[PDB]
């Protein structure tokens, strides 16, 4: 059930992947406790599809506090998308980093947010401008 | 005596009211709703009975609709709950696995199941055979 | 839209 | 018309309710229309899809005369939508049911049973108690007649015209005579719960009525013989129905009699013996049975038996044995007083429970088995239980708590301490009408109130919200006020009592918004009052007074200049009434 | 379409050799907090790679890749004498699993530009890998400057995978 | 300062929910409703609820009911108003905003909440501009998001070069009992559509007053604008000095202005109603509806709702011209007329009954709304003088306008 | 398959809302061509139920599938014959040279008071190995 969801999950076609997250996000949009399936659509995450890697990033949003030692496997997959030259794909792991309440882990990010910060275009720095609120939020005496 | 009977379901969807006692209509609406509010936050080991306002009250869920009388406080209680089910088994009786939706169309029948077991208050048929063959012969008579 | 337009001016001098 | 399934169709498909009364006021003209034109064909569903709507909530006054147009119809199913939406749309305050007098009596003389069913259905239902006393002849009547399917209902009938007419049972006295070996049980149960109704109203009526308790005796005994009827019976346990009912009639004969309680003594021994505890009917039956021994002047021998059956009730995981067993020892305080408090801690116990009901029962009881010999433990159990008691609770049982003190209190002082107690730990729960009645006792008390008014004074520093609390102290400062600040009239060494922050904590009343205004009712009568009662910084006092005379609440209006003529031109004759209050009951 | 770990203590270079698969360059990589992840096409075989780093609060989150794990390759640390230690009770740790049964073992000898690095033979004889039951071990010397040694255990692991010609 | 953006329904089940701050709990969506319950039940709605300390700012949809939490000292009208953008940008790409559109399209959904707003502060709410990257069929944002034009992306580009406009008016009006007009103010409203290539600066000018008197042509006819309320493209400070109406336009469909005034002069229709409510009897509405306005002016399918009693029953109706439906589900009559000119005065003669026995409870008096609908006729009387297409590239634009005039809030206060 | 989509959850609905365990006559759609459901048409088709979804390991009924098969036909224009299975014994394979998916064996106010089967599955094959074929070999000749 939730086991051939993990199965479509650790599968390596990217249609049945694709399709197991939308579920998850969708038993989230009705509001089920999918929060036991949490570092298994990590594993699915760092993908070439943008469409998809929002309903992680979703996801990992409000699934930080519940696990909050689980999401630690997700500092490395931000710092390598703040340097991906979208800069949509760049802001979009900006505000997931602020958003994204977990003490452990806000220490490791404020590098790739003061990377962001001198960035080039207006789009990622107004939204990186609002991140260090977000971390101002979470760690005030940090920023 | 039995000051009313009500029967809501569980969205609270009243399916019969019965006033044994005259109250107005406001008060009607009033405290009928105030009540499903009582029962509907109520759970399922909280002993079936409400002292409500000098009303033992009786409640006894038995599918998603719900089930209400008040009875005088001086009288029996799990008797109140088997009259309810002696009721809930002439509905059984006359209808036959007695169910949802024909409570929501047949209702007008159910008023005169209640009317051949409850006027006044109180039971005329301690029998559970001989009311629902006057009710068929009522019928019968159409 | 079964009303019609009007064509007003462009610059009024 | 569309039929009345159809419509409910409709209504079903509505979603919002809004939405809904558009579909109810499309169909309810309909109806308002076919109403104009007077129809006698589909007045049978159109009203029934009205009563729909009357049960569904909506203004169904306009159907009401097409109600007795169906009533006074010759059609049957016709009766049969007409008797039951007149038991629905009109009741004795709709004041234009009275038109079915005459329908309903030319119906008690209708040809078949059924109409006649129909007829006693409706009156015995919702009978105005003039259409009580104009349909009175009748109903014993049709109670002097054979049919069964007819004397189940005139039975019922005449409970409810004495029921609304109490004065009219005596025309009912000859008709209930000697129907009591009824073959049937329906009409045989119905003849007890109306001598149950008989016996009940008029003292009078009992003489007559307790003759024939051995002849009941016998076919309660009967009824327990007969072990099965394949009708009736309910889990193998023949007609409770009835058995409870001549219980009750039971209960409520031999209450002050011996000789009935002993001619019903027999099948008390029997019947708690020979029930079958199991199901939940034998417990049904073993209720009333204890019910009845205990309001009997009976065997002492049921009694212990009775208890022991209790004991058992108080152990049964069900909450409705537990709240039938809670209700039981709620029913026999007095009676049999001691062999309830053996049962304490099982009611302690319940106050722990998670039903509110129950724990209802248990604070109830409590306040019930509260002698002179647990006033000192039980309290503190129930001062702890009023610290844990759910915000409803709370108010049931700060009083609860004050009605148990008044009785049986040891001591004076330790009645004044959980008083105080509570008013501390009660606040906004505890209601205002126990204040006239704790001011009462407090001067029914006469000797410590250098103990009180220190007590008083010390928490009403601490707040001034709670406003129960803050009524009864300024009466307490107002009157014995020379025993808070005594010998003050001028700076000694700084004792407690400073007789202006005496004064500055009721002007913190009278600016806070927090003051119930009979706070600030009773605070301007303090004030008043210790002008008399402090001799130490009067007229400072009256400044007080003085400004408070342009005060935006009426009486306080009034209270402020009515007082402050007295402060500026019968200073004597202040102190001249400011007497002391009488002591009364 | 068969996968592949890079597990191991951290600061070993395993990033590095990592994107000089992927990509073929020496990359400027961060100690790896999260994860990594790429697909790597070669043989006809995609080898999927997942590297986990090193860090001690990383240490018990290897299980959530445990289920639906076909590969492994430790990464050991040979420079560091007083972290082999460690990183070896941290292979026996994960060694010591009935979950991962399928994975063959595969080591790999990295930062051979050092002269203290060791041989294929005195790591494998320090860290046991002849005490290992049901375990396919070949140890694999892999410099990460030059990229040399890095397709030929690429080759042996193609072996563990496939059994055909 | 939103901190948790949900979507309810009419049951208060959560459609979608969205946090911003993690700073209101995720579950005290489910104190709402009952508070909710609790707060209409009483007489105290509020568009803030508060279950402690967390505020409960929503608005209601058809089904829908878009609560907006906070729990400190947020800016209200920052949070309304985008709760009616989000609406409205719903509206822009589902045709209609219900319980399928959010269920079926969580897809998209949940990524117009990351977009549109970032820690309870919006930051992307056009639309039109949004399409280009948000797309329920990703590649960068556009400059457009990046630039200070916001509204119009470079590029457009058009085989034709048309400029639709819909200068609206709508006539509020308030007659007491009294037969005084209490309030009668005109909202007009010129609503935009274009359809033009590039990125060109359209500058408006119309028969202002003040504009008209900054010239020295304030004799002749002048609209006066009270207040005018523009879109943001409008560059309001070069309108502050000089009444410049200068902007550069979206594309497509669009309000650009919202004017208001008052106006002194009689209303365009003037209705006289009668009521014979007979006690348990019956009810006669002689109705007339007399046109004041301009006689080659003609009302077109104006609609008449006169509220009846609930419970009257047999309707009758003499009108003159044009039908009566009667509608028991609103509780009133609508005299429809189709074609109705200036100059006409219709009667109407209504009769319904009234049940013999009274009614439980009162039911109160609402006024009448008539639907009319005017077209080429500006009853403010503005004109728009000129609109001058400048673009680089250079074009000759087709701009084109028609007048329409409603009603606003057409009420008219009954016996 | 474009008018197959309206439809989609609408007639499932009704499919689902069916349970798995007047009128007159059969009108036929003016001037519409008819012609049953083909090879690459239900190629077409078993790959929008592929894409579509919300149809495989569903309780598959004959109820439902009465309910599908004249829907096609009214709204697609093809013979209601095409969602044919083989019988009991075995697994219900279809006989539809086309058809990739075989069937094996696995509101609620409706019930009363007190209380006094198949499912697809994807194999695409059977369009070219017809199984069903290799089930009634004597009636395909
Ligand atoms: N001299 C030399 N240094 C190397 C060599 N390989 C790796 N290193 C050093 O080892 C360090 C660790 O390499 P990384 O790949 O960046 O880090 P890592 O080993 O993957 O550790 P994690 O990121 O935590 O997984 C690098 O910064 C290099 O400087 C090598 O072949 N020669
Ligand atoms: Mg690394």
């Amino acid at each position: 059930e939730i086991f051939e969801l993990k199965a479509e999950l650790n599968s390596d076609k990217k249609e049945k992947k694709k399709e197991a997250v939308k579920k998850v996000i969708a038993s989230m949009t009705v509001g089920k406790d999918v929060s036991a399936l949490f570092p298994d659509v990590v594993n699915c995450m760092q993908t070439d599809n943008l469409e998809l890697k929002k309903l992680v990033y979703l996801y990992l949003m409000n699934y930080a506090k519940s696990q909050p030692d689980m999401a630690i496997m997700a500092v490395n997959t931000f710092v390598k998308d703040c340097e991906d030259p979208n800069p949509l794909i760049r802001a979009l792991a900006v505000r997931t980093m602020g958003c994204i309440r977990v003490d452990k882990i806000t220490e490791y990010l404020c590098e790739p947010l003061r990377k962001c910060l001198k960035d080039e275009d207006p789009y990622v720095r107004k939204t990186a401008a609002v991140c260090v609120a977000k971390l101002h939020d979470i760690n005030a005496q940090l920023v | 005596m039995i000051h009313f009977i009500l029967l809501f379901s569980r969205q609270g969807k009243l399916r019969l009211q019965k006033w044994y006692i005259t109250l107005p209509d406001k008060e009607r609406k009033k405290i009928t709703r105030e009540i499903v509010q009582i029962i509907l936050s109520r759970g399922h080991r909280t002993s079936s009975f409400v002292d409500w306002k000098e009303l033992k009250l009786v409640y006894k869920r038995y599918a998603s609709l719900y089930f209400c009388c008040a009875i005088e406080n001086q009288d029996n209680e799990l008797l109140t709950l088997e009259i309810v089910h002696r009721y809930v088994e002439l509905l059984d009786k006359y209808f036959g696995n007695v169910c949802e939706l024909d409570i929501i169309f047949n209702f007008e029948k159910a008023y005169f199941i209640l009317d051949e077991f409850i006027i006044g208050g109180e039971i005329q048929e301690t029998s559970k055979k001989i009311a629902v063959k006057a009710i068929e012969d009522s019928d019968m008579l159409q | 839209t079964s009303y019609d337009y009007c064509r007003v001016p462009m610059e009024d001098g | 018309p569309i039929r009345l399934r159809e419509l409910i169709r409709t209504i079903r498909t509505a979603r919002t309710q809004a939405e809904e009364r558009e579909m109810i006021q499309k169909e309810c003209a309909a109806i308002r229309s076919s109403f104009r034109e007077e129809d006698n064909t589909y007045r049978c569903r159109n009203v029934a899809k009205l009563l729909y709507m009357h049960m569904l909530g909506y203004p169904a006054h306009f159907g009401q005369l097409e109600c007795l147009k169906l009533i006074a119809s010759q059609k049957f199913t016709d009766k049969r939508i007409g008797y039951l939406g007149a038991m629905l749309l009109l009741d004795e305050r709709q004041d234009v049911h009275l038109l079915m007098t005459n329908c309903i009596k030319n119906d008690l003389n209708h040809s078949t049973q059924f109409v006649q069913g129909l007829a006693l259905c409706t009156l015995g239902c919702m009978g105005s108690s003039e259409m009580c006393r104009d349909l009175a002849g009748e109903v014993e009547k049709l109670l002097k007649t054979s049919n069964s399917y007819l004397r189940k209902k005139a039975a019922l009938c005449a409970v409810h015209v004495i029921r609304k007419v109490p004065e009219l049972m005596e025309m009912f006295l000859p008709a209930t005579k000697n129907l009591l070996n009824e073959k049937n049980h329906g009409v045989l149960h119905t003849s007890v719960v109306l001598l149950t109704e008989m016996c009940e109203r008029s003292p009078d009526m009992l003489a007559h009525f307790r003759k024939l308790v051995p002849q009941l005796v016998r076919i309660l005994k009967n009824l327990i013989m007969s072990g099965y009827s394949p009708e009736h019976d309910v889990s193998g346990i023949s007609d409770p129905f009835l058995q409870v009912r001549i219980l009750r009639l039971l209960r409520i004969l031999g209450r002050n009699d011996d000789d009935s309680s002993e001619a019903m003594n027999d099948i008390l021994a029997q019947v708690a013996t020979n029930t079958e505890t199991s199901k939940n009917v034998g417990n049904a039956i073993l209720y009333e049975t204890v019910l009845t021994i205990m309001d009997i002047k009976s065997e002492s021998g049921l009694r212990v038996l009775a208890i022991n059956i209790l004991g058992r009730f108080l152990l049964n995981n069900d909450k409705n044995i537990r709240y039938v067993a809670l209700t039981s020892l709620l029913k026999t305080v007095q009676t049999d007083h001691n062999a309830v408090q053996r049962h304490r801690s099982t009611i302690v116990d319940c106050l722990k429970d998670l039903d509110v009901s129950i724990k209802r029962r248990a604070m109830e009881l409590s306040f019930a088995l509260v002698n002179g010999n647990n006033i000192r433990g039980m309290m503190k159990e129930l001062l702890y239980f009023l610290d844990s008691c759910e915000p409803e609770f709370k108010a049931d049982c700060a009083s609860g708590i004050f009605l148990a003190a008044e009785k049986y209190a040891p001591s004076k002082r330790w009645h004044i301490d959980t008083i105080m107690r509570v008013l501390t730990t009660a606040g906004s729960y505890v209601r205002d009408d126990a204040v006239p009645n704790l001011i009462q006792l407090i001067t029914n008390s006469v000797e410590m109130h250098a103990y009180t008014v220190q007590r008083l004074y010390k928490a009403i520093l601490g707040d001034y919200s709670q406003q129960p609390l803050v009524q009864v102290a300024a009466w307490c400062i107002g009157e014995y006020g020379d025993l808070l600040v005594s010998g003050q009239c001028e700076e000694e060494e700084p004792i407690q009592v400073t007789e202006d922050e005496v004064l500055d904590i009721l002007e913190s009343v009278l600016i806070s918004n927090m003051s119930t205004s009979v706070t600030r009712g009773y605070a301007l009568t303090a004030i008043m009052k210790l002008s008399t009662r402090f001799t130490c910084t009067v007229n400072r006092i009256k400044k007080v007074v003085s400004i408070y005379g342009s005060s935006i609440d009426v009486e306080l209006q009034q209270r402020a200049v009515e007082y402050n003529a007295l402060f500026k031109k019968y200073d004597h004759m202040r102190s001249a009434l400011l007497e002391r209050m009488p002591v009364m009951e | 379409e068969m996968r592949i770990l890079m597990v191991g203590l951290d600061a070993a270079g395993k990033t590095t050799i990592l994107y000089k698969l992927k990509l073929g360059e020496i990359v400027t990589t961060i100690p790896t907090i999260g994860f990594n992840v790429e697909t790597v096409e070669y043989k006809n075989i995609s080898f999927t790679v997942w590297d986990v780093g090193g860090l001690d609060k990383i240490r018990p989150l290897w299980r959530h890749y445990f289920q639906n794990t076909q590969g492994l390759i430790f990464v050991v640390d040979s420079n560091d004498r007083e972290r082999v230690n460690e990183a070896r009770e941290e292979l026996m740790r994960m060694l010591a699993e009935d979950e991962l049964r399928d994975a063959v073992l595969l080591v790999f000898a990295n930062k051979q530009d050092l002269p203290n690095a060791m041989n294929a033979a005195e790591i494998t004889d320090k860290l046991g890998l002849h005490s290992l039951r049901h375990r396919n071990w070949y140890i694999q010397a892999t410099c990460a400057t030059s990229g040399d040694g890095l397709y030929e255990g690429l080759d042996w692991l193609s072996n563990q995978l496939r059994n055909q010609k | 300062s939103a901190s948790a953006v949900y979507v309810l329904d009419l049951k208060g089940k959560v459609l979608i929910c969205r946090n911003y701050r993690g700073d209101v709990d995720m579950s005290e969506v489910e104190h709402f409703m009952p508070i909710l319950m609790e707060k209409e039940e009483e007489g105290m709605l509020s568009p803030i609820l508060a279950h402690g300390g967390v505020r409960f700012m929503w608005i209601k949809h058809n089904n829908l009911y878009l609560v907006a939490t906070s729990k400190k000292n947020a800016c209200v009208s920052l949070v309304f108003s985008f709760l009616y953008k989000v609406v409205q940008v719903f509206s822009e790409y589902f045709k209609e905003l219900e319980e399928e559109s959010i269920r079926d399209n969580f897809v998209i959904i949940y990524e117009l909440l990351d977009e549109l707003m970032d820690f309870g502060y919006p930051q992307t709410t056009d639309s039109k501009i949004l399409q280009e990257y948000i797309t329920q069929e990703a590649p960068r944002p556009p400059a457009t998001v990046t630039n200070a034009v916001s509204w119009r992306s470079e590029g457009i580009k058009y085989r034709k070069n048309e400029v639709f406009l819909d200068v609206i008016e709508a006539v509020n009006l308030l007659v007491s009992a009294n037969g005084n007009v209490l309030r009668s103010e005109i909202v007009g409203s010129i609503k935009m559509r274009v359809f033009l290539s590039g990125m060109p600066e359209l500058r408006l000018g119309l028969n202002d007053k003040v504009l008209f008197d900054n010239t020295g042509r304030g004799k002749s006819k002048s609209v006066e604008l009270e207040d005018v309320k523009f879109h943001q493209c409008v560059r309001l400070s070069r309108f502050e000095n000089d009444r410049t109406i200068s902007f550069i336009p979206p594309d497509g469909e669009f309000e650009l202005m919202s004017y208001r005034l008052n106006t002194h002069v009689k209303p365009l229709i003037w209705i006289e109603s009668v009521i014979e409510k007979h006690s348990h009897s019956r009810i006669e509405y002689m109705v007339k509806a007399k046109s004041q306005f301009k006689r080659r002016s003609t009302a077109n399918n104006v609609e008449i709702h006169i509220p009846v009693p609930n419970d009257a029953d047999s309707p009758k109706f003499k009108t003159t011209v044009g039908s009566v439906k009667w509608v028991p589900e609103n509780s009133e009559i609508v005299w429809s007329v189709k074609s109705f000119p200036g100059g006409k005065e219709y009667l109407m003669r209504a009769h319904f009954g009234l049940p013999s026995v009274e009614a439980e409870d009162k039911e109160g008096k609402p006024p009448i709304s008539v639907k009319f609908e005017i077209p080429y006729f500006t009853t403010s009387g503005i004109q728009v003088r000129y609109l001058k297409i400048i673009e680089k590239s250079g074009y000759q634009a087709l701009p084109w306008v028609r007048y329409i005039t409603q009603n606003g809030d057409y009420q008219l206060r009954t016996q | 398959s474009k008018s197959s989509v309206i439809g989609w959850p609408a007639v499932r609905e009704r499919m689902r809302r069916a349970e798995p365990a007047e009128e007159v006559g059969f009108p036929v759609t003016p001037q519409v061509p008819l012609r049953p459901m083909t090879y690459k048409a239900a190629v077409d088709l078993s790959h929008f139920l592929k894409e579509k979804g919300g149809l495989e390991g569903l309780i598959h009924s004959q109820r439902r599938q009465d309910i599908l098969d004249l829907w096609i036909y009214h709204t697609q224009g093809y013979f209601p014959d095409w969602q044919n299975y083989t019988p009991g014994p075995g697994v219900r394979y279809p006989l539809t040279f086309g058809w990739c998916y075989k069937l094996v064996p696995v509101k609620g106010e409706n019930t009363s008071l007190l209380h006094p089967v198949l499912e697809w599955r994807f194999d695409s094959r059977l369009a070219f190995h017809h199984v069903a074929r290799e089930l009634h070999p004597e009636y395909f000749k």
